[PDB]
């Protein structure tokens, strides 16, 4: 796929962008977002303990067996919500490794200068062999960038494949 | 039958809880920026973003659900009075 474009392009797209601190700005919010919602989640267990030792009857122990879906559901969103940050994180090291490996945008305008220079004088023949030396190297930048597209991809499409869609929680009435 | 009417106010606090967390997140989580200008950096921002728009909606469903139980506690309480 990005194996169709010049290290040219894979290699600025690549530096390009305002960088990782949204991303990690986001994982900081989820992880309060867990916080906030597991003692959300201890508040109702205590509420509904609270509320059956208080007052012990056929209408509260029947609302109390209505509830257990939505505990249990809770339960789920919390593990859930627990999970995120962790694979921000590794979307986020993900680009950062595909930042640090990408060919330098200065090492392939080098290589086309070189290139052209050595074709410039090359009437008579004797850089032939250097210029095919040149031609080979950027060919490489080219497949470089493409292995490091191609694994930055599957390691972000695996990083979102653990992100569960969000299930609607049950009724307790 | 106070016990009831108490249980709904702890309830109506505890869904007050989780809509002030998920508000109060909610412009780190759904404003994700592309790390970089490439396609894989994108669709990991829109993805998360998605994601993140797709979990208020949950809490809210949530939130509801809070509130029906609340008002079953606070009608049980005044029912199963008279």
């Amino acid at each position: 796929h990005f194996e169709a474009y010049p290290p040219e392009v894979n290699s600025a797209n690549i530096y390009a962008g305002p960088g990782p601190d949204s991303m990690l700005a986001a994982a900081r919010a989820w992880r309060s977002l867990d916080v906030e919602m597991t003692a959300v989640q201890r508040s109702f267990n205590r509420t509904l303990l609270s509320l059956m030792d208080a007052w012990a009857g056929p209408v509260v122990m029947q609302l109390m067996e209505a509830a257990k879906p939505f505990v249990r559901w809770l339960t789920d969103l919390c593990v859930q919500l627990s999970e995120v940050e962790r694979q921000i994180h590794e979307i986020v090291r993900a680009y950062e490794w595909a930042h640090h490996d990408m060919v330098p945008l200065a090492q392939i305008y080098n290589n086309r200068a070189e290139r052209q220079i050595l074709i410039d004088n090359n009437a008579l023949g004797q850089f032939t062999a250097q210029i095919a030396d040149l031609d080979q190297e950027y060919d490489d930048f080219w497949d470089e960038d493409g292995e490091v597209m191609r694994d930055y991809r599957l390691r972000v499409s695996d990083a979102l494949s653990k992100l569960t869609p969000w299930k609607a929680p049950p009724p307790i009435a | 039958p106070e016990a009831l009417t108490v249980a709904a106010t702890e309830v109506r606090r505890i869904r007050d809880r989780a809509i002030q967390s998920d508000a109060q997140v909610a412009p780190m989580t759904t404003a994700v920026r592309p790390p970089a200008a490439d396609l894989v950096s994108e669709k990991a921002a829109t993805f998360l973003v998605e994601y993140a728009r797709k979990y208020r909606q949950t809490i809210a469903a949530a939130a509801v659900v809070l509130e029906e139980f609340a008002h079953a506690l606070t009608t049980g309480a005044d029912k199963y009075a008279t």
